[PDB]
């Protein structure tokens, strides 16, 4: 969170929260309702984003669902869409947190080691999250999908 | 042989004592009535109730 | 097992102080909410096993894999154990609704619980789901019977014990 | 550590369920009280020095403690004492502004009782000094925010005792 | 132990140990020495000139060394 | 360890019943009680023969009689078998 | 927070025949006689018959289920999940039949079907599962008619199933603590009767000398954690004889063993008054310290009045005489018997070992008091 | 605990399958070896005392251990030593006759290493004593049953080491 | 007996007899006439076992029949062979019982205290019973003398 | 640490004796098995990744552990999990190739039970993962070498339990 | 436990030797100091109450400990405090009168630091109370016996 990041920041400096940091918190707690609208919309439209993002993923990338790929079969494709549902959930957590600390600690810290231990190409995961970013930007406003879309951009930057 | 332990119907030893105190057994019988009155008067009723 | 009264009094024992205006205010709030709290205990006292079977059926429809051969609640025996535990959670949470303090929950339920379910290979996630499936039921029944006798509708005191056990038994990823 | 948002987030994550309306009410409550927490933290940041000076003047000065033989007697010990009060004040502000006393569990109350019983720091005097900061701080931030800071100072006092 | 001898303190917290443990596996022990000695704390406290020395001592070691409350005047 | 030093109500120890027996005293009662549990129906435990008869140490006899009477037992025949009586010294 | 460790625990499942065969002589510290060997002879000779039974049921399971499935039965009730539940149940009875025949005789079935009739009754009829099980028993018996011995075994298992489906929920096993401080816990009676029942040794004095010797040898194993006789040749002959007469009840035998110098030489001399308290609970009651206020209770007795008055005060307790009374040797209370409080999980399993003789610090007082306090100073 | 039968019902049960031909082959194997396990347990039951006597005579006597200063030096320690060899022989018989060493995991090797490292019991000498019981026992029961007893004595030796 | 031991066993467990234990009783009551053959043979051949076993005892162990020994003289030797006759009788009881409970309670519980109170070396008693085991195994079949010989083995293990 | 050679020199050294025929027979045993230990370590060195992947796939995945609330749930925790399986496989190879599990006593099993009981790592699931590595590894190296790896994985399983 | 005599028989026993003149000199040392140890134990037995009263009055009263918030603040804690001072004085007398502090190793100092660091008992205040008992006790028994009690009080203090 933003509050956690500022407390950590001036904790490591062993000083009180600085005026600049305090101003940001005010801007955060006043921007609350807008964020809750965004996470509300991505909450109630999750099945379209996971389904449609998975369709654009598998249509762009016919590798992994081909015989010989990682996600070949009904069960494996279901597990693939299950993970896209995970990163969608984490993005909604990152929107209401006002920071990518939930996204990072639940999903990104040592992701490369996990998918390398699964035999999964992580570039396919990043293409999937980009597809969900395009669907979620199709479901929102201009500035709104700029904000949410940038949380998705952070997860893309962590996968690549 | 197979006899019930302690020579009784159920094999239990150290059964409850069916006897009563000296004052009680001397009081139950029709004779020793004058002794029960004398031990009543002197108060040696009391020392005969003891369990020594 | 200190209720709200004994918690306040122990606090003023650590101070050495007497009771001030703040103490008497917090006590007056407790003695005000107590009548409402009693009504809740009468509700759970009426409908206990109905709550328990409902939170059961909800729990097992949401996680069907407990009844799968890999799962935990898979057998008659393991099932009856699970229902037994849900009866515990409802009982002690009712006590914490009486006392108004979550110290009974810590002293008699929660301490050594993570260790016990870790020792028996009982899963944590199903357990936390069970506790909030209790919380929603008691919440709904209190909203209906709240609006009958008119009432103050507010329900944070009812949510508090179950929220406490959920926060305790949870695992921290942040 | 965790704030109220993370506590809310943590509960959602373990269950694994998406956010639902009851969780939001908690977030609405925090975001309603947010501005109050901000201005309180601003004022305590402004007047930390005066809080510690007035609280040490009420609780500790001209007593057996700063007279020789007491634990505050040398300058070294005076400076370590005031610094401890400052530490309590700062982390009490972090705990107020997070809305969750987990910080006091992690970074303050851990092994402090073993440390003060090791060094010779009187527990009683410390608690009294913290209560003095509770009264001075509540006098600065007012009634509402004084209640909020009062639950974190009372948390530290309950930790030491 | 190597943390205590190279830096003078025990580890602040669990997060700190994890970094060292993690470096251990990916890169090895030589890199473990390199991350402690090229850390910012060592460079600031000791630099190129000062032999390391014991800076922080936990409470068990001070009850142990008969300091503060524990000591015999006698 | 004679059970009569520093009697309770205000003493640190929780109140308990304390017997007159001397330290390491050789005194016993030949007794007959008939105690029914009252509590096997919710516990579902095995039947243990009631109406037992035993030699109870004199020092701890007081605790036993109070405990039998607390759980609705009925006592039939208290005899002092083992010891001597009204002896000021030597138990 | 604080905790004890979390040691691995086999929950309890069921018993097989060679299982409980070995485990009885294991529990009495024996070393198998000709008779118990003749159990494993009998059961281990007749195993290939059970293999042929599990063969033919495993081959004919579909045919077994369908012939129940027609006469049990609906589009208009009973959704797809519900129909799958009933089908899963019919396959499922046959699964525990092949398991109950290959393994030892009738423990999986009996504890896994006894209560459930009312778990199902909120959904389906009581007449339904009866006629489904009776069609499966009749098709099974008429399938196994050739090789008459095998269908005699098989008949016994099915008849036990439809006996056990008839009865009841098995009630509820509750645990009320006389003391106010302790907390009550209930256990389903279904959970308790899985495993091997732990024998209780009762000396009525009308027994025969085997039965007196086994009870007395059980007392030494309870109080001392090992057989003192047969190793160090320690004999207590008049405590033994005054118990063989019923002159001493078995409670007073545990008392006079607890006040002997071998008890104090074994358990009091090498240990702290806190640790002496803990071990006196393990030996004299067969459970750990329930809670902190009980420890502060009995520690005042030990600490002010020595060991003899502690052991006196434990055996004079009103919770000794409902668990044990005066006619049973004390026994441990682990997972199989009673409801295990969560508060003392790991530490209790720390106790009930031989190895927890050796633990020199105190277990429980550190654990309870550490539950009251905050994070301690140690490493992470 | 568990025997081989229980273990087969554990695997077949925990997969949710029935008993297939592989599990029936395992039960056929155990039921073929059943009578050999029985007569082996009968012979060890007959000659336990001589197994312990000859194994102590081979492995432990006339050395530093029974000389003063060694761990077997007194009569209490000698009797505890041969008592422990009696447990190893008895539970090795139970492990043989169950066909599954889970009893040795539950009731013997639990806490035993902590016990012997607590008391000062030498591990190496214990291992050599158990192997002496393995050679003497294999000499009594013969080749096949000596192989069976050999896997359980080696199980205990692998547990201590 | 086996019946006594099973009934006592499920009595202390306070349950009915298990199917397993009832199979054990079936195998016992079907093995009856073989057992009665064994104890019939050791009954009608007792004088050879006692005489020949006593000769092998005194020939192996010339201690006790030497002057100053426990068994010196005619009366003492007669008492020695009388005791070997006792242990042969008890072994026959143990064979028909199907359990060594008769052997243990009639003969073995407190035997060391008795012969130590008589001044008799109990190792010589065990050597005597081993000699009678060799004679009784010479009078029987293979499996038969395995069974009976193992009851003798139990008595040897109780003496030593 | 110590290998089999060093252990022989330890026993013969600590008796003060020289190397007799028994110790030379032990060194002959190790030098006979040496090449088998080499090629086994070669094959495990080749296929470590696939051992960990197949063993996690058998033992841990698609259960409560990787579902939310389980120990393995966070990615961070998955990577720590497979990291620890890598240490068990690597030090099990070292224990195999030394012929003496002293390495596992010094650098792995010391303090590991206190660590996992500190963190909240379930012991049971760890043991099942190690046994999965035992089955997969035995499948790669074959029968004899799979018995050798079996005694070292069973050594670690005996250490945690 | 063990006294000085038992310790002599332990060293001579564990060497396998008999008792040589060094060990007899140690037994002569103990038997010379015997009566002094006896009368010292008699006096401490007479005045234990006053030792604990004067030592609590010197070391513990009128400080933060008996003020509220301190560890002696209630009556339950006061009584537990003086109870523990009674144990230290009693076991110090046992250690004096045995001439060997093994008793303090077995029955006091084992796990006591883990107990007091568990409960929250200050170790420093405890040590100062024990030393107050040392000064008062040395004042009662005199110089020589005060040196003997001084080594055992110092032994307990070394433990904490
Ligand atoms: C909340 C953070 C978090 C994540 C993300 C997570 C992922 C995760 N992915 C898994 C498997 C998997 N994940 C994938 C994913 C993919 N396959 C492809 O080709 C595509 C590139 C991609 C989908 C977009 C596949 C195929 C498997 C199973 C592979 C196998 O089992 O062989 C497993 C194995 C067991 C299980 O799922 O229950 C975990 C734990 N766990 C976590 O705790
Ligand atoms: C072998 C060991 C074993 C058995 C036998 C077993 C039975 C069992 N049956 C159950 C439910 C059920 N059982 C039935 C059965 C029936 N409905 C009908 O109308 C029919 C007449 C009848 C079957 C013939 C139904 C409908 C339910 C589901 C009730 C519900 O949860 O909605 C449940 C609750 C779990 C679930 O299925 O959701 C158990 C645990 N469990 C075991 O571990
Ligand atoms: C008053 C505080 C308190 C609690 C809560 C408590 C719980 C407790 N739960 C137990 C078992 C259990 N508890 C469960 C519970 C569940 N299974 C699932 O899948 C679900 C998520 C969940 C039910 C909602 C199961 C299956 C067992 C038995 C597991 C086994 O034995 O294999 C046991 C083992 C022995 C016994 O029950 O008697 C205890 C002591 N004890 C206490 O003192
Ligand atoms: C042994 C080392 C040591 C020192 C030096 C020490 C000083 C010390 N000076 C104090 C106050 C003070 N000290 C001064 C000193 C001065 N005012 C001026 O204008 C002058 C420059 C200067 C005198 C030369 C004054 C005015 C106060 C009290 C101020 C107040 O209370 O408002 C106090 C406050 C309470 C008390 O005195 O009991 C301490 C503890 N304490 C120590 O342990
Ligand atoms: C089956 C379950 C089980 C086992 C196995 C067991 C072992 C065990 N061995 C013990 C002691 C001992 N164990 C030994 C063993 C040995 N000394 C040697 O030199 C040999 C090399 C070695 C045996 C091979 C000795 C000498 C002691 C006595 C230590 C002492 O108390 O003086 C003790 C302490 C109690 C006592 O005997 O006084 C236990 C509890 N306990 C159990 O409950
Ligand atoms: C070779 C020497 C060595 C070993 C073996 C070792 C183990 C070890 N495992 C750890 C944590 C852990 N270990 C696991 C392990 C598991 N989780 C599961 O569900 C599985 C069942 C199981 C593995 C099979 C997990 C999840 C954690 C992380 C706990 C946390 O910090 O969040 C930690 C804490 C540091 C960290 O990883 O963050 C250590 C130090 N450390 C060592 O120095
Ligand atoms: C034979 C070896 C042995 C010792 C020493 C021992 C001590 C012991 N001290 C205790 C408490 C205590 N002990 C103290 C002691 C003190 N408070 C202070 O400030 C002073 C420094 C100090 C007195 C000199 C206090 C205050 C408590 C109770 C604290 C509490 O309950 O909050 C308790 C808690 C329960 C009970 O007493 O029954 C034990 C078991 N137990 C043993 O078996």
């Amino acid at each position: 969170s933003i509050v956690t990041k500022s407390i950590v920041n001036a904790d490591a400096e062993a000083r009180y929260l600085s005026p600049g940091e305090l101003e940001r918190i005010k801007s955060f707690v006043l921007s609350g309702q807008r964020r809750l609208r965004i996470a509300q919309t991505l909450t109630e439209n999750r099945e379209m984003i996971v389904k449609k993002g998975g369709q654009q993923l598998f249509q762009k990338r016919t590798d992994v669902v081909s015989p010989g790929g990682n996600a070949y079969g009904e069960e494996m494709t279901a597990t693939c869409l299950r993970d896209l549902d995970y990163y969608l959930r984490l993005v909604t957590y990152g929107i209401v947190a006002g920071d990518v600390t939930p996204i990072e600690e639940i999903g990104l810290v040592g992701v490369k080691e996990m998918y390398n231990s699964l035999g999964t190409p992580i570039s396919g995961v990043s293409e999937g999250v980009r597809c969900m970013k395009d669907v979620a930007c199709s479901l929102l406003s201009g500035e709104d999908s700029a904000e949410a879309g940038f949380y998705f951009d952070y997860t893309l930057g962590a996968m690549q | 042989v197979g006899v019930p332990y302690a020579n009784d119907k159920v094999g239990q030893l150290y059964k409850v004592t069916p006897t009563s105190n000296i004052v009680d057994t001397a009081a139950s019988v029709s004779i020793f009535s004058t002794l029960v009155t004398l031990l009543a008067q002197t108060g040696l009723d009391y020392e005969l109730k003891k369990s020594g | 097992m200190q209720d709200t009264i004994a918690s306040i009094v122990n606090r003023y024992d650590c101070t050495g102080k007497y009771l001030d205006n703040v103490a008497i205010s917090e006590l007056e709030s407790y003695f005000s909410t107590a009548i409402i709290r009693l009504k809740v205990i009468e509700l759970i006292n009426q409908s206990s096993s109905k709550i328990i079977q409902e939170a059961a059926n909800r729990l097992y429809t949401e996680q069907p894999e407990l009844l799968r051969p890999g799962g935990n609640s898979y057998t008659t025996r393991r099932y009856s154990a699970c229902l037994r535990d849900i009866e515990y959670y409802l009982r002690y949470a009712s006590y914490a609704l009486i006392a108004g303090n979550t110290t009974i929950l810590s002293e008699r339920v929660l301490d050594g619980l993570k260790e016990t379910y870790s020792s028996l290979n009982v899963p944590i996630g199903p357990t936390v789901r069970s506790i909030q499936l209790l919380e929603d039921i008691i919440c709904n029944e209190f909203i209906i019977l709240a609006q009958k006798q008119n009432i103050s509708t507010n329900i944070t005191f009812i949510q508090q014990p179950f929220n406490y056990m959920v926060k305790y038994l949870s695992e921290k990823n942040i | 550590m965790q704030d109220a948002i993370t506590a809310v987030i943590n509960t959602a994550d373990v269950q694994g369920k998406y956010l639902d309306d009851n969780s939001l009410d908690k977030l609405r409550g925090y975001f309603e009280t947010g501005e109050l927490r901000v201005r309180a933290a601003a004022t305590i940041a402004a007047n930390a020095a005066t809080i510690i000076k007035e609280s040490v003047a009420k609780a500790l000065l001209y007593s057996d403690i700063t007279r020789p033989g007491g634990n505050m007697y040398t300058t070294r010990r005076y400076a370590a004492c005031i610094r401890d009060l400052d530490y309590y004040l700062r982390y009490a502000t972090y705990g107020m502004l997070a809305g969750d006393p987990s910080i006091l569990d992690e970074r303050v109350l851990n092994g402090l009782k073993e440390t003060y019983n090791s060094l010779g720091v009187p527990i009683g005097a410390t608690v009294q000094a913290i209560q003095a900061m509770k009264e001075v701080t509540a006098s600065l931030v007012g009634t509402n925010a004084g209640q909020e800071m009062a639950v974190y100072f009372d948390y530290i006092c309950s930790g030491l005792s | 132990y190597i943390h205590v001898r190279l830096l003078g303190r025990p580890t602040y917290g669990r997060q700190e140990i994890d970094q060292y443990f993690n470096i251990v596996y990916k890169e090895g022990y030589y890199t473990m020495i390199d991350r402690i000695i090229d850390s910012r704390e060592y460079t600031e406290t000791f630099g190129s000139s000062i032999v390391p020395y014991e800076r922080y001592l936990t409470s068990n070691t001070l009850i142990s060394r008969k300091l503060g409350s524990n000591s015999v005047h006698n | 360890g004679y059970d009569m030093d520093g009697s309770g109500s205000g003493s640190l120890n929780p109140l308990r019943i304390k017997s007159s027996g001397v330290e390491k005293d050789r005194r016993a009662f030949k007794i007959t009680y008939c105690l029914p549990s009252e509590s096997r129906l919710f516990t579902y435990r095995e039947l243990q023969n009631v109406y037992t008869t035993k030699l109870v140490p004199f020092s701890s006899w007081y605790a036993e009689q109070q405990r039998i009477q607390k759980m609705g037992g009925k006592i039939f025949k208290v005899e002092l078998a083992a010891g001597g009586q009204m002896r000021s010294c030597g138990n | 927070n604080a905790s004890a460790g979390s040691p691995l625990v086999k929950p309890k499942l069921y018993r097989t025949a060679s299982m409980s065969a070995i485990m009885q002589a294991e529990q009495q510290d024996r070393f198998l006689q000709l008779g118990e060997l003749n159990e494993i002879v009998a059961f281990l000779n007749s195993g290939s018959k059970r293999l042929e039974i599990a063969n033919v049921i495993s081959n004919n399971s579909n045919l077994m289920v369908s012939k129940a499935a027609d006469k049990i039965f609906n589009v208009v009730r009973y959704g797809s999940t519900r129909m799958q539940k009933s089908l899963r149940d019919l396959d499922w009875f046959l699964r525990y039949l092949t398991y109950a025949i290959v393994a030892g005789d009738t423990n999986i079935l009996s504890v896994n079907i006894r209560g459930l009739r009312e778990l199902i009754d909120n959904a389906c009829s009581s007449a339904a599962a009866s006629v489904a099980l009776r069609e499966m028993r009749k098709v099974a018996v008429t399938l196994f008619d050739n090789d008459s011995a095998s269908q005699e075994l098989v008949k016994e298992y099915f008849n036990v199933i439809i006996n056990e489906f008839d009865q009841s929920r098995l009630s509820d096993k509750l645990r009320k603590r006389a003391s106010i401080d302790l907390q009550g816990l209930k256990l389903p009676q279904s959970y308790a009767m899985a495993g091997i029942l732990k024998p209780k040794f009762v000396m009525k004095s009308s027994l025969s000398a085997d039965e007196k010797n086994t009870v007395v040898k059980a007392c030494y194993r309870q109080v001392f954690e090992r057989d003192i006789a047969k190793a160090y040749n320690i004999q207590f002959s008049g405590l033994e004889s005054q118990v063989k007469t019923g002159q001493l009840s078995i409670k007073e035998f545990v008392r006079a063993l607890g006040k002997s110098s071998i008890y104090r030489q074994q358990f009091h001399e090498n240990f702290v008054d806190s640790r002496v308290v803990e071990l006196s609970f393990k030996h004299f009651l067969g459970r750990g310290i329930s809670s902190l206020e009980e420890f502060q209770k009995y520690f005042a007795i030990l600490s002010s009045n020595g060991l003899y008055s502690l052991i006196d005060s434990l055996l004079n307790s009103l919770e000794y005489s409902d668990y044990f009374g005066e006619e049973t040797v004390p026994y441990f209370r682990d997972l199989g018997q009673e409801a295990q409080e969560s508060k003392n999980w790991g530490a209790q399993i720390a106790l009930f070992n031989y190895s927890a003789v050796f633990r020199k610090k105190p277990q429980f007082i550190t654990l309870f008091s550490d539950y009251q306090n905050n994070l301690p100073d140690q490493h992470a």
